[PDB]
């Protein structure tokens, strides 16, 4: 399909590679005896590896030449799964975080000691921003637009 | 008693009269060497240090080199001989450059006088400073120092071949 | 209002915790940059800048030893816990030959359970090198119950040493008088410490570990040998292993003390079942130390007129070469923490250093020497520890000079002599270093340029221009010989090493002579070369760290400072800190050299598999002989050749130590960014990321700024030391691991 | 435990607790729904 | 300008340019830098204090 | 050797004469400053260029600046 | 014992001047002090002062400056520094006009003196070629 692979479920690869691994985790598990915790970690690790292997096959996930899932991040909505969701999650994570960050810095950098709270968090400040980050793509782009977010020119510079 | 004491009565001095700087032993072993010998040319001085050097120089070249034998062969020998020869001449060649560079003097013991005496108003280095006064601190004494080197090095390099062939031969 | 301690100096109070650099006098205003986050860690455990008054920094240090005491202790019951409830011990003890000692299991996570390998045993786990299980059962440990309990007692004991540091610091610490007592410290330590620890640990031996370990060297099984009190209680379960104990304590008292010659022996060697040392000799080793240790502690002048003075033993050795002598020493030593922790850290690395050596040259515990493992990774670790300690009793040194020391009270005495000739010695020194590096190192690089050259009848080898180390020959023939001739009493050489016979375990070879040829001349000529080297680095430090030509006045800039300036041509690193920064890089070089001969000469000429005609098989093969003489074979046949395993992980149980390899590879090249680059690239860059911030306005109001100097010079050496060190630690388990 | 609670709130006690508590959850989150590859909606 | 003014700095050689510092006070004398400037962040030295000239600084409205 | 210059902003607090090691600065009348004295650099020979004096200097950008220019057996602080 | 009277008590230091200091320049400080107090030299280790005149002779003007220092510590605030040439070319030094640097005296002029800031210096590119 895409650049050429084909999906996974197909792949005769993907399943020499699940048939391998499994064949090795039931080698081991002969050297063990009876329902002793090591039998039944080898067991567990079967069916988590059996597992793994089914939900990689159905999810639309293109596999190369070596039997293995190859990520489609071009922007294709089709396997927007594999890339675009996860990062629409980091981005709204990481803005969270950078919101919450440059809230407590500037709230404090208003108080007599700035610096005093800056090593001794002031925690139930620091709660309060923290939790009024899910509101960070409305909070930015309400801050922008007041002019609030930049600064202009009390910004230093170098001597050239 | 105490066997560590100030160089000379200076306290000042970065250097010690210790039980090996200034030992008896030490002056009269270092007074019957070539170099601080006295009654000595330059050209003697060098030659004796030539002929040391270039006897003590070819064990190494011959019994080590590249053309070694465990018997006694004549080609190990010249081999040994041309580079301790050559090694020589190079050793030569450094005193000779460096005696170009250092003085510029022809009779000293007198210019340092005669600077102290009549005044040196002059460029300086050459009438005025002049460290040291002996005979091997001038141009001069310098080249013939160099000359004694070579030449001694040349006949000690020989001389030792002759024992080593005369040792390997008849014992 | 007793006269050895004040009662309640210091109130035990949660306010202090809340105000971070208090203890400074310059970090108690608050931080202003983040230069003070820095150096709020660097100056914590420097108490002599906290404190103007010996008596305080004393107590300090005094409650820090027992914190740590606390911590070495909760450290122990952690292991004895694991011991307990995550090893496969009981199963090792019945099968010591042929189970890998495993303490550690890893949670099923990420995937990550492929590090529980097949240690044996019906038993999963990260297989262990810190040899526990050998030295419990040298103990007579044979339950897990045993470790169980004695972690019980190392938690009460961290806890009991936590409530020491603080009732001493808090509620009743010890006046300055009282630390000074050297006299009486050192007739302490010597007798009740050394010496009743030796007897205590003797009796254990004689009681407990003697009868236990000789009952499971016969093939009794762990759960039919009796409990270890039983042997106390009953004369007649200890009677029986050993004939001696039916007359009791009267030979001992009536000075017929060769009856105990059942159970306290002289025969050197090793045990044949076990490979390790006999437990007989070692109760008798205990024995001897502690009586001896007893006698020595009954030396010093302490509150009755008997004893010595060490203040006139001092005074009293002088001598023509120099002047005073003595005298002033043990003002020194007695009003100055830094001199102390110098001579001790300095003895205590070369100590531990020593106890490497013996460890795997002597195996002292059961079934130790056939755990290839646990022995190279005891060595290494020791001779780590030995080495860095050693570096800091040479920094504690430099300390003591810059800051501690006074010229008036040290007139004409040896620190004032040495000092006065430094130059002397720091030249010959230098000179030593010269001739050894040429030398050793020369001579390895002739031998690869003619091996390059096709000349193989040129090279410093065996089979050509042979260097015999005739010297240590002699020293091992000498050993050899000495039972019957100069240890008349001996039955057998102290160590197989110096002579003797193949000693193998299970097919296994637990020590055997260890041939000396011109292999290990070179080698050893290039341990001496890095070792003066190291010395070199740090005794100009010392020497130099009040004054030189350059800086007439460095003892004002204090111990720890960049530079003097760009001035003089350069005064960059002429601190005393910045020698101990080049002394740990040297010391790593050292100890790298030294763990490599150690690990290749093993595996190449000791360890391997013993056949049941006699024929002995090496790990490597012996090519140690013939090719650790050139640079180009310590690259191929031991670095290339025994990296084998470590990039062949992938996959299996030891996976973790390839991932550890290349991560350590990454963290030795993230230090050479400290050590190469400066302090203003990266403070220029900041001012870029400041603007950014700022036009942003998330500018901390804690201005950054980069790390100064020595701390960028510090965190390159430390990543160095670790990418490196861990490096090698990577790559010796897995090799060690898999073969 | 006026002084205690504000040396809860110095930075590395802070520090250390919220990356203890994201460790946490991450690997909770690991556990509970292992070898996730791509987004599971 | 005077004592508690703010002031925005003009000297570009200045670990202060372009922020705003609070005046300590302004010399009467004939000194070439009168105007003593305090500002809340410490420079690379560590000083957070500084004499400025009359047309290096600029009252803040 | 090297070049020191002193510059107007110049306060007159003598930590860059105190902390020479050279005694290459001194303190010279002056009418710029509250103190009436300007720091002077007349024994530029005997400079070494550890820029001690700068790391006194409590003026803005420094009113005392050691550039660095010809080597000489003094300035290299060579006692050899 | 030693070659001066006004010599401090020191043992001699392999830390000493060189053949530079004889061919080149040498430095002496002198001080008078009222106690034999014991100080640390600058090149090796602890001399003991002389009750009176007391002369060390150095390589650099540094270390004599150090010295100087020290004594400060001692309450000696008396002593001289001098250049000496190869020969008996004595030049004092280090209290030049009797007051030291640090103190204002009259009859000093500014040297080096650059009336404008460091901002005011001239661009490189129009030094170029002179
Ligand atoms: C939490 C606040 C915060 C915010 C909003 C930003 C924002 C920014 N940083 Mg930044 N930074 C921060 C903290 C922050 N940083 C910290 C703590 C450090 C020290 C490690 C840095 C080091 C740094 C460098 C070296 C660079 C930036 C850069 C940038 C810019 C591009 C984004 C980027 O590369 O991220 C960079 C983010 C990191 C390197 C990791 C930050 C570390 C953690 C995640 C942040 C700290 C969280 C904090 C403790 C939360 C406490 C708040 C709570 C008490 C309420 C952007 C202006 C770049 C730039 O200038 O581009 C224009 C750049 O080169 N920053
Ligand atoms: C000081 C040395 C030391 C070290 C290095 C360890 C290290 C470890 N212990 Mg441990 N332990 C120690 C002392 C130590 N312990 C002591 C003294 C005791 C007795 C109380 C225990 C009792 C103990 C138990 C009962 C368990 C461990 C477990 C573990 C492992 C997982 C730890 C974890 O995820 O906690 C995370 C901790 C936090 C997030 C708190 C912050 C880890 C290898 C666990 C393990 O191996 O699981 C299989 C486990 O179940 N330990
Ligand atoms: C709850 C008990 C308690 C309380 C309230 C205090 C309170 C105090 N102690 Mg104290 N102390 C205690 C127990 C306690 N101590 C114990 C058990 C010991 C023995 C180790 C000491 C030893 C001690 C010394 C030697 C000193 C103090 C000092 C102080 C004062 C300042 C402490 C500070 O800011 O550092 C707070 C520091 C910490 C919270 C750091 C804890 C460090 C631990 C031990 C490291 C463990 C980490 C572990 C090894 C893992 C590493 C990775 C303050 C009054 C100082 C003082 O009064 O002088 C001005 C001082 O010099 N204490
Ligand atoms: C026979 C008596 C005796 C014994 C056994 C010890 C033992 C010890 N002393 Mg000690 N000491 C003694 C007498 C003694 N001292 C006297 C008389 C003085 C006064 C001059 C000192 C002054 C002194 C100082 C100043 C320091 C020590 C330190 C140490 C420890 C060294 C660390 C070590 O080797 O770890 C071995 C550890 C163990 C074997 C663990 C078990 C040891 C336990 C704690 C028994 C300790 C015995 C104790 C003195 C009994 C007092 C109980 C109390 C109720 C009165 C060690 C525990 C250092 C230390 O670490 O500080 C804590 C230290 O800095 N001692
Ligand atoms: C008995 C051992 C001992 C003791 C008591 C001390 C005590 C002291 N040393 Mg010292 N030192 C030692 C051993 C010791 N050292 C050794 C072995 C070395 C050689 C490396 C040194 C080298 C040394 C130098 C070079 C200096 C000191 C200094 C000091 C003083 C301040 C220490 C401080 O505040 O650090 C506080 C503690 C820290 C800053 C901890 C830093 C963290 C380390 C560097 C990294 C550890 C990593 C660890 C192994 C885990 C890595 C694993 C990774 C995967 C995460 C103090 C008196 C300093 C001083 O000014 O003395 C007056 C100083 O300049 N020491
Ligand atoms: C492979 C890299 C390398 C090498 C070769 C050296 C070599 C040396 N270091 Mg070291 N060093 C290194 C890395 C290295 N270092 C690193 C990374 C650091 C950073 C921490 C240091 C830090 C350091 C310090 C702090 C010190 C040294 C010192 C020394 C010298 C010890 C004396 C000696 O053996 O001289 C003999 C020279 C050699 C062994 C080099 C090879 C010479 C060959 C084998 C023989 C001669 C070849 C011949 C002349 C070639 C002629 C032909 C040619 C003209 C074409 C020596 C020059 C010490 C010193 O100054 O010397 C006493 C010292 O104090 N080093
Ligand atoms: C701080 C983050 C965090 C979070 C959000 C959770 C969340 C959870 N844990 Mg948990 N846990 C954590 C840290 C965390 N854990 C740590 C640090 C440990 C020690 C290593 C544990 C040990 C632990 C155990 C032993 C169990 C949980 C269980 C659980 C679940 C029910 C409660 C829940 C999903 C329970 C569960 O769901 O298992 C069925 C359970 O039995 N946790
Ligand atoms: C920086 C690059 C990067 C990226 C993009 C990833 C991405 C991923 N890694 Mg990975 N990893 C990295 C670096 C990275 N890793 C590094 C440096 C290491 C070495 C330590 C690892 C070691 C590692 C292991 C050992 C494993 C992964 C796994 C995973 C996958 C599962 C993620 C997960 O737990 O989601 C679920 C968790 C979240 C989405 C957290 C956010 C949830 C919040 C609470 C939502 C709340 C708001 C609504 C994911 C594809 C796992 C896997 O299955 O691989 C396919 C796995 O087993 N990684
Ligand atoms: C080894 C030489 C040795 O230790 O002899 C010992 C020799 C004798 O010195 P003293 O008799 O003065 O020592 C008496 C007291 O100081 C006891 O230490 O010491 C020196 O002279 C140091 C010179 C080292 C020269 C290095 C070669
Ligand atoms: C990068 C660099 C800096 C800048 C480095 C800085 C500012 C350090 C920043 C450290 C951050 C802010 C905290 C550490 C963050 C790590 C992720 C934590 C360590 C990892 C743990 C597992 C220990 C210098 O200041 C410097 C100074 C002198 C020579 C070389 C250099 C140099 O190379
Ligand atoms: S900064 Fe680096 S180079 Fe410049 S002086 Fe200090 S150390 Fe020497
Ligand atoms: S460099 Fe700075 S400090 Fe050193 S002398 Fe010249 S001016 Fe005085
Ligand atoms: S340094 Fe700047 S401020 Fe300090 S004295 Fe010299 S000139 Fe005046």
């Amino acid at each position: 399909d895409i650049g050429g692979l084909n999906p996974c479920k197909d792949s005769e690869v993907f399943q020499k590679r699940l048939a391998k691994t499994v064949k090795k985790l039931e080698n081991r598990l002969k050297k063990y005896e009876e329902g002793t915790p090591p039998q039944i970690a080898i067991q567990q690790q079967i069916t988590q590896t059996k597992q793994r292997f089914t939900r990689y096959a159905d999810s639309n996930l293109l596999c190369g030449n070596d039997g293995l899932p190859h990520l489609i991040t071009d922007g294709r909505w089709s396997h927007g799964s594999e890339f675009l969701l996860p990062s629409i999650l980091f981005l709204y994570i990481s803005g969270w975080i950078g919101w919450v960050g440059r809230k407590y810095i500037r709230t404090v950098g208003q108080t007599s000691n700035p610096t005093e709270k800056e090593i001794i968090i002031d925690v139930p400040l620091a709660i309060s921003i923290m939790t009024s980050g899910f509101l960070w793509p409305f909070a930015a782009w309400q801050e922008f637009l007041s002019g609030d977010l930049i600064a202009s020119d009390e910004t230093i510079t170098t001597s050239p | 008693v105490s066997f560590i004491k100030p160089y000379r009565q200076d306290p000042f001095v970065g250097h010690l009269a210790t039980p090996i700087t200034t030992s008896a032993f030490t002056r009269a072993y270092l007074k019957v060497l070539p170099a601080y010998r006295p009654g000595l040319t330059p050209l003697s001085r060098g030659a004796e240090i030539g002929f040391t050097h270039g006897y003590f120089l070819i064990g190494p070249f011959y019994t080590y080199g590249p053309l070694r034998s465990v018997e006694f062969s004549l080609t190990s020998l010249a081999a040994g001989l041309l580079a301790a020869i050559t090694l020589l001449l190079i050793l030569t060649v450094g005193l000779s450059i460096y005696g170009q560079v250092t003085y510029d003097v022809y009779d000293n013991a007198l210019i340092v006088k005669l600077v102290r005496q009549m005044v040196g108003s002059e460029r300086t280095q050459d009438l005025p400073q002049i460290k040291g006064t002996s005979e091997l601190d001038t141009v001069l004494g310098w080249q013939k120092f160099s000359e004694g080197f070579f030449s001694g090095g040349l006949i000690g390099s020989i001389v030792a071949a002759v024992g080593i062939a005369l040792y390997s031969t008849y014992l | 209002k007793s006269t050895i301690v004040d009662f309640n100096p210091v109130e035990t109070s949660f306010e202090k915790w809340a105000k971070p650099g208090q203890f400074s006098r310059t970090l108690a205003k608050g931080p202003k940059t983040t230069t003070w986050i820095w150096n709020l860690h660097a100056d914590a455990h420097d108490f002599d800048i906290q404190t103007n008054s010996l008596q305080e920094v004393s107590r300090k240090i005094f409650s820090a030893h027992f914190g740590q005491l606390a911590v070495i202790f909760l450290w122990l019951s952690g292991m004895h816990f694991h011991g307990a409830y995550f090893s496969n011990y009981s199963a090792w003890l019945t099968n010591p030959t042929s189970t890998k000692p495993s303490a550690q299991i890893v949670w099923p996570i990420v995937g990550q359970e492929v590090l529980n390998a097949d240690v044996g045993g019906n038993f999963q786990g990260i297989q262990i090198t810190s040899g526990f299980f050998q030295l419990w059962r040298a103990e007579g440990i044979t339950s897990e119950v045993e470790l169980y309990w004695t972690a019980v007692g190392g938690l009460v004991a961290s806890f009991l040493m936590l409530f020491a540091g603080w009732f001493h610091y808090h509620k009743a610490a010890p006046k300055l008088e009282w630390f000074q007592n050297v006299e009486s410290m050192l007739n302490h330590h010597l007798a009740g410490l050394l010496g009743l620890g030796s007897l205590s640990w003797a009796g254990h031996q004689i009681h407990i570990a003697l009868p236990i370990n000789k009952l499971l060297d016969l093939g009794v099984s762990p759960e039919e040998i009796p409990l270890p009190y039983e042997f106390i209680l009953n004369r007649d379960l200890i009677a029986q292993l050993y004939p001696s104990f039916n007359k009791g304590l009267t030979p001992f008292f009536t000075l017929n003390w060769g009856e105990y010659s059942d159970f306290l022996t002289f025969k050197g060697g090793l045990n044949p079942v076990t490979g390790g040392l006999w437990l007989t000799d070692t109760a008798h080793h205990h024995l001897a130390i502690a009586v001896l240790f007893i006698v020595a502690g009954h030396m010093y002048k302490t509150n009755w007129f008997l004893g010595h003075s060490i203040k006139t033993i001092l005074e009293a050795h002088k001598g023509p070469f120099t002047g005073e002598g003595h005298k002033g020493l043990y003002e020194v030593l007695t009003t100055s923490w830094h001199a102390q922790l110098a001579i001790n850290l300095a003895l205590f690395g070369s100590l531990s250093i020593i106890v490497a050596h013996h460890m795997y040259a002597m195996p002292p515990y059961p079934y130790i020497a056939i755990d290839y493992p646990t022995q190279l990774s005891l060595f290494t670790h020791h001779v780590w520890i030995g080495g860095f300690c050693i570096v800091g009793g040479a920094a504690h040194g430099a300390i003591f000079f810059v800051r501690d020391y006074n010229a008036a009270n040290n007139y004409n005495n040896l620190i004032d002599r040495v000092i006065r000739h430094r130059d002397a010695i720091i030249s010959h020194l230098n000179w030593v270093c010269i001739f050894l590096g040429c030398h050793s190192f020369g001579l390895y690089v002739h031998n690869d340029t003619m091996r390059a050259l096709g000349r193989s009848q040129d090279l410093f080898s065996d089979n050509a221009i042979a260097l015999k180390p005739i010297f240590a020959q002699f020293i091992q023939n000498l050993h050899t010989l000495a039972p019957g001739s100069t240890a008349p009493n001996a039955l057998t050489t102290v160590s197989y090493a110096f002579g003797g016979d193949v000693i193998s375990v299970g097919s296994k070879i637990a020590m055997m002579p260890i041939s000396l040829g011109t292999a290990d001349f070179l080698v050893h000529h290039i341990h001496a070369f890095t070792i003066h080297v190291t010395v070199l680095i740090l005794l100009k430090g010392v020497l130099y760290s009040r004054n030189s030509r350059l800086i007439p006045d460095k003892a004002n800039l204090g111990f720890r400072f960049p530079c003097d300036g760009p001035g003089r041509g350069g005064t960059c690193q002429v601190s005393a800190w910045d020698h101990v920064f080049l002394g740990l890089f040297w010391m790593y070089n050292s100890i790298s050299i030294v763990i490599f001969h150690f690990s290749w000469k093993m595996q190449s000429d000791v360890w391997g598999t013993v056949s049941p005609t006699g024929a002995v098989s090496h790990i490597t093969g012996g090519n140690f002989a013939q090719s650790s003489i050139t640079i180009n074979g310590w690259l191929r046949d031991f670095l290339w050749s025994q990296a084998a395993q470590v990039v062949q992980s992938y996959g299996s149980s030891l996976s973790a130590y390839g991932l550890i390899f290349l991560g350590a590879h990454f963290i030795w090249a993230f230090s050479l960014m400290f050590l190469f680059s400066g302090r203003g690239y990266w403070q220029e860059l900041i001012e870029s990321i400041v603007w950014a911030h700022n036009k942003l306005k998330v500018a901390p109001s804690i201005q950054p700024r980069a790390l100064s100097i020595t701390q960028g010079r510090a965190v390159g050496v430390a990543h160095y030391l670790l990418g490196g060190i861990g490096t090698t630690w990577a790559f010796f388990l897995a090799r060690i691991i898999s073969v | 435990m006026k002084d205690f609670l504000k040396y809860l709130s110095t930075a590395p006690v802070l520090l250390t607790a919220w990356l203890t508590f994201t460790a946490g959850f991450v690997i909770e989150i690991n556990r509970f729904y292992p070898d996730a590859l791509t987004f599971p909606f | 300008i005077q004592k508690g003014s703010t002031v925005r700095i003009l000297r570009k050689e200045s670990y202060w340019y372009n922020e705003s510092g609070t005046v300590v006070v302004v010399d009467q004398s004939k000194v070439r830098y009168p105007v003593l400037v305090r500002f809340t962040k410490v420079n690379y030295a560590g000083t957070n204090t500084n004499n400025f000239g009359l047309n290096e600084v600029e009252e803040v409205v | 050797s090297h070049t020191v210059k002193i510059y107007d902003t110049c306060i007159g607090c003598t930590q860059c004469v105190r902390a020479c090691p050279t005694d290459v600065l001194e303190m010279v009348p002056w009418d710029g400053c509250k103190a009436g004295q300007i720091a002077s650099a007349p024994r530029t020979e005997d400079c070494v260029g550890c820029k001690r004096c700068e790391t006194a200097c409590p003026t803005d950008f420094l009113s005392v600046r050691v550039y660095l220019g010809g080597e000489t057996t003094r300035s290299l602080g060579l006692a050899y | 014992k030693l070659k001066q009277s006004d010599f401090p008590k020191f043992e001699g230091s392999t830390g000493g001047w060189l053949s530079a200091a004889k061919n080149e320049e040498k430095y002496v400080i002198i001080w008078t002090s009222k106690d034999a107090s014991l100080f640390e030299m600058p090149t090796g280790g602890t001399a003991k002062m002389n009750a009176g005149n007391n002369v060390a002779y150095f390589a650099r003007k540094e270390q004599c400056l150090a010295l100087g220092s020290q004594l400060r510590g001692f309450k000696i605030t008396n002593y001289k520094i001098f250049r000496i040439y190869p020969p008996l070319d004595i030049t004092l030094l280090h209290p030049f006009d009797g007051v030291f640097p640090e103190k204002v005296n009259q009859g000093r002029s500014p040297v080096g003196k650059r009336d404008a800031s460091i901002g005011g210096n001239p661009n490189p590119a129009s030094l170029k070629f002179q």
